[PDB]
């Protein structure tokens, strides 16, 4: 046997066929960007997340100007971490919790917190409340209050019409003749 | 026939609440990398573009539809430590703190029986030689299992109160009256039959745990869509090996042996090919994704009308008359425990609308006219208990001899 | 808007032919030719058709679930009251006011919300009489000073009669019986 | 400047080259046609939409 192939059609394995050592290939990297904004209002620096990489090569394209696309202001600046979702940089990790402002993924979430700058933390879902439990008591409201909670949901839409040879043909006599061989497909 | 005796049973439901989150990259999965493939996608349109904002719409939705169902708690409560109360054990339904995955004993069985792309899992994140990646979900699998926790340890505190609104100390047992009285009988039947209730609850606990140790079945909701979207990516992934008519399946054969001119034609073809499969399973994927949110809207509706409350409806959370409903964490979906009431064991008798007593005819404010070959006396239609037919409980008005069915009897 | 928008900007789609204008092929190539590349543009100009009206389609339907859904809750609780938790709304419903939109609907759902909650000491039964005396609604309190029974959607005492009690049972046999004197 | 576009790249107005009288170009005409019938059981009569 000279290489090996994955589950799909791809050969992920090769022999040495010098020394006959065996040898993986990875796909060296890539994936997509997302931008973790405060807002153009708020702030004017903003956050990257390099998804599903491993910071260790990320850092190094960096440095290294092996990335596509490249801008010409841009630096790590200290602040690069490998969640699960990727290589956010740009943001500065916070050991404690908060309510999600920005999902990033995993449960992490970020924000424009006061040092303002963009920081990462982990998602709260609550406070660390009790109920306690009686065998012999029953709380019981005595005063009260109303509310008025307004809710929306759209219940039609911008209907449309498109007529075909003001689209497809924009009135030419020789687009018409072709469509005939389409037939009544419009 | 009117039942006298009766038996709680707790009858389980699943659904999905949740599609696994995809994403892809044409401009890999279409070329493999090759810049002159790269060169002649553009020049067909920016498709990619609303490929991948088709994509992450899609996904993005999948987590509203979690926070829709389970987040519908606004503080986390804490375990507590007595969990026999009043003899009803909840060991099973809440999560162990002893072990290190703090999840029930319940849903360590809902996630057995239930459980080609990209992913990064612990951290060994490898990618994968095709475009095609996984996303992992915002809200994790332990916050969903600390919203499941917080409607549990929360129902067996507060109880009715806990989904109607500030949670309010109350005992069990208590919660048992207020909920048993709600579906039309008299709550002296818990006190009375306490230890038959608690057995019988206990019951079907562990007849919902055997049952989830041995089955075969009953989770096909779930890994259906477990299933599908495997199948769509399978699917994806093999017409990549296809030529889709054209001279090859790689695009590094066709620029070898042809001159780069005619090359460009089987990789136009070659291309088209690969947009078609990707552009129809971003539809499937958008079909499939709208099916599943109207599974999450009952799964929202069914878990703030049942669990948090108590349901009237017909057939709803189970069959039978529900009092109770313990939510369970599960992938991509929930997992219902519904304790529902069966009245049992009927036994025939005589009825009559109405009594004839002084010239006046008399009707029941509710119930209907008990005659056991005794004595007349009323009952309510779910449990045999008799009542001395007075005129505090019988409503009086008109006159004997007109209604169909009015018997000569004494009111008292 | 983003639906009509791909449907406008894939008209200056070459889709791989000459250009993107027919006139310019009409113009440039022999008939032969230029029959071929309109072709290629006739097509790729179908499936953006058909594309966006499959898009309609389905967000079509989305819109007509939640017309169906509205025209419910607009009957369920504007024309009524609901009973449904949390259904129009947050709390304890009460009405619900229907408010004309653009392109939807907009509610105003007026519902109860209970506050000031108070511990009092609760026990089931009375036994007045060697009778375990039941409420016949709400629960026995003792708030410091008196027995007597309130409901637990507010607190209002009510003082303990045969007329809001009743019995089902002698005493010793309900767990936790109130030792009381009652009317 | 020669000539204008509209908001997607349609060219809707044109500077006169003779007399750089700028001028709008509307499309020329069209649209959709619907009939109306009260129903062959009642009428031979339509309106046209
Ligand atoms: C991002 O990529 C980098 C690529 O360098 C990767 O770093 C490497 O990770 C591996 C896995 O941990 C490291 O290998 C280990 O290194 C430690 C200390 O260097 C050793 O103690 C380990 O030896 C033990 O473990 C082996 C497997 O568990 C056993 O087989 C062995 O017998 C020993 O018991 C092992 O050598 C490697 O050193 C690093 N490389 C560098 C330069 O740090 C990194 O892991 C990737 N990122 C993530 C999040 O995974
Ligand atoms: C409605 O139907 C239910 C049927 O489930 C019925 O409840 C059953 O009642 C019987 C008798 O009251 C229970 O049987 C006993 O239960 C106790 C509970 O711990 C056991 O310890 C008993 O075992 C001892 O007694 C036996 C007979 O003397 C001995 O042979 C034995 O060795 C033990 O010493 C005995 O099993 C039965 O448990 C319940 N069922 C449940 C689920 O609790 C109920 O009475 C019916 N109600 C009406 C109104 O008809
Ligand atoms: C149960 O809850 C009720 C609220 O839901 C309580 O009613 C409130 O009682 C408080 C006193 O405890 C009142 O507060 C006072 O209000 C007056 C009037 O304020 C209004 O007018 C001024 C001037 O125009 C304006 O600036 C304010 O915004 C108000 O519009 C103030 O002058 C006082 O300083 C003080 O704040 C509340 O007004 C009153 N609410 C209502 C709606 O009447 C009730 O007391 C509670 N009962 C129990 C037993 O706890
Ligand atoms: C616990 O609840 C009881 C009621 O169930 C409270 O007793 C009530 O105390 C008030 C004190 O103001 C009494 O009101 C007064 O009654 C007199 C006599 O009728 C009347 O003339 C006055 O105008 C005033 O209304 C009320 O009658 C009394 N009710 C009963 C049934 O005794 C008791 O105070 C509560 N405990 C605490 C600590 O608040
Ligand atoms: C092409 O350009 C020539 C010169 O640039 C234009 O000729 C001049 O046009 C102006 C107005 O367009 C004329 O002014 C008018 O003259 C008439 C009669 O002469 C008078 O009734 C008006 O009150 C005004 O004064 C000007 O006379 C005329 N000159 C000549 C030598 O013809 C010409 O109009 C341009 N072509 C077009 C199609 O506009
Ligand atoms: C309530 O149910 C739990 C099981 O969920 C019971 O706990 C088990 O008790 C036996 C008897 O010692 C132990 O061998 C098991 O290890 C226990 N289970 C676990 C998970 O620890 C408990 O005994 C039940 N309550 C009562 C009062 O019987
Ligand atoms: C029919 O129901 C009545 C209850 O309303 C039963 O009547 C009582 O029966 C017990 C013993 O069976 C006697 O001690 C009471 O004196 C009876 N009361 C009255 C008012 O009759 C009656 O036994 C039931 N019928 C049968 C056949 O059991
Ligand atoms: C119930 O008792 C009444 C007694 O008031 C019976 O009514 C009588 O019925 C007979 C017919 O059998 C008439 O001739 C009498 O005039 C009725 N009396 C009155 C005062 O109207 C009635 O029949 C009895 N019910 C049954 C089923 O026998
Ligand atoms: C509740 O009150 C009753 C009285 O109504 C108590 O009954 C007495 O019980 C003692 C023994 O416990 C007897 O010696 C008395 O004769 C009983 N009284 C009567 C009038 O018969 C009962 O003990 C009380 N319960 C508690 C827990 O104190
Ligand atoms: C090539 O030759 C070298 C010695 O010159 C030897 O070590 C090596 O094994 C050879 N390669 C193979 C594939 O046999
Ligand atoms: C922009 O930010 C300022 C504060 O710097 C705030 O006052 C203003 O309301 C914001 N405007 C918008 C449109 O967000
Ligand atoms: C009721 O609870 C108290 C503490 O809250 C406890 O001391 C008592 O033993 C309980 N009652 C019973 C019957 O166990
Ligand atoms: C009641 O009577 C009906 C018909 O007379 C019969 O179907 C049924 O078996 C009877 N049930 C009992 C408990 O006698
Ligand atoms: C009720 O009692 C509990 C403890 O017994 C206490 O924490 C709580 O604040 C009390 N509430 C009121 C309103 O007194
Ligand atoms: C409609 O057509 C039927 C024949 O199918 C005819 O008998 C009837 O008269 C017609 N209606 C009118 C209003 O003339």
């Amino acid at each position: 046997q000279q290489f090996g192939r994955d589950v799909s059609d791809f050969t992920d394995s090769v022999r040495d066929p010098k020394t006959s050592e065996i040898l993986d290939i990875s796909p060296c990297a890539f994936g997509g960007v997302s931008v973790i904004t405060p807002g153009t209002n708020a702030s004017s620096e903003v956050a990257v997340l390099y998804q599903d990489v491993n910071c260790t090569d990320v850092s190094t394209a960096i440095h290294a100007d092996q990335l596509t696309p490249a801008w010409r202001i841009y630096s790590t600046g200290n602040n690069v971490f490998q969640t699960q979702a990727g290589c956010l940089i740009g943001a500065e990790h916070v050991d404690t919790s908060y309510e999600c402002d920005i999902p990033i993924g995993a449960g992490i979430c970020a924000s424009y917190h006061t040092v303002k700058s963009i920081v990462a933390y982990t998602m709260s879902l609550g406070a660390d409340s009790s109920i306690a439990y009686s065998n012999n008591t029953i709380a019981i409201p005595t005063n009260f209050s109303i509310s008025i909670t307004t809710e929306v949901m759209p219940v039609s839409m911008a209907k449309t019409s498109v007529d075909c040879n003001m689209y497809i043909c924009g009135d030419s006599t020789e687009c018409a003749n072709l469509l005939l061989q389409y037939g009544s497909f419009c | 026939a009117i039942p006298t005796n009766f038996s709680i049973s707790i009858t389980t439901e699943v659904m999905p609440v949740s599609m696994a989150k995809t994403s892809v990259d044409c401009n890999m999965y279409i070329c493999g990398d090759s810049t002159e493939c790269a060169n002649l996608l553009l020049q067909y349109g920016s498709f990619c573009t609303q490929l991948n904002r088709a994509l992450s719409g899609i996904a993005a939705e999948q987590d509203r539809n979690t926070r829709e169902v389970f987040a519908q708690v606004k503080q986390m409560y804490k375990t507590p430590t007595l969990k026999y109360f009043g003899g009803f054990n909840f060991s099973q339904i809440l999560p162990d703190p002893l072990k290190p995955t703090k999840r029930s004993f319940i849903e360590d069985l809902l996630f057995n029986k239930v459980t080609q792309y990209g992913e990064c899992l612990g951290l060994i994140c490898a990618q994968k030689f095709n475009g095609l990646t996984v996303l992992p979900p915002l809200l994790t699998d332990d916050m969903i299992a600390a919203y499941t926790a917080a409607l549990v340890s929360g129902t067996a505190t507060a109880g009715w109160t806990f989904g109607a609104g500030a949670a309010l100390q109350i005992p069990f047992a208590m919660q048992m009256a207020y909920r048993f009285n709600g579906i039309g009988v008299t709550q002296n039947v818990l006190y009375e039959n306490q230890k038959q209730i608690a057995n019988q609850f206990n019951k079907a606990i562990s007849q919902i745990q055997e049952s989830l140790t041995t089955t075969s079945t009953a989770l096909g909701k779930l890994q259906d869509v477990v299933n599908q979207n495997a199948q769509a990516l399978n699917t994806l992934v093999k017409q990549l090996s296809s030529n889709f008519g054209a001279i090859s399946s790689v695009l590094n054969d066709i620029l070898s042996r042809l001159d780069p001119p005619e090359a460009e034609v089987q990789i136009d073809r070659l291309i088209t090919g690969r947009l078609q499969s990707l552009q129809t399973y971003v539809t499937q994927q958008l079909i499939r994704a709208a099916e599943i949110r109207a599974s999450a809207n009952l799964a929202a509706t069914k878990m703030s009308e049942c669990v948090l409350g108590q349901s009237k409806r017909v057939d709803f959370c189970g069959k039978g008359y529900h009092l109770m409903s313990f939510p369970q964490a599960a992938p991509h979906g929930v997992v219902f425990l519904h304790v529902t009431y069966v009245p049992s064991q009927e036994r025939n008798f005589t009825t009559a609308p109405a009594i004839c007593h002084e010239g006046k005819a008399y009707f029941p404010r509710e119930g209907v006219f008990v005659f056991n070959g005794t004595s007349w006396f009323i009952t309510q239609r779910n449990f045999f208990s008799p009542q001395i037919i007075t005129t505090d409980n019988t409503f009086v008005s008109g006159n004997c001899d007109v209604v169909i069915g009015i018997i000569n009897n004494t009111v008292y």
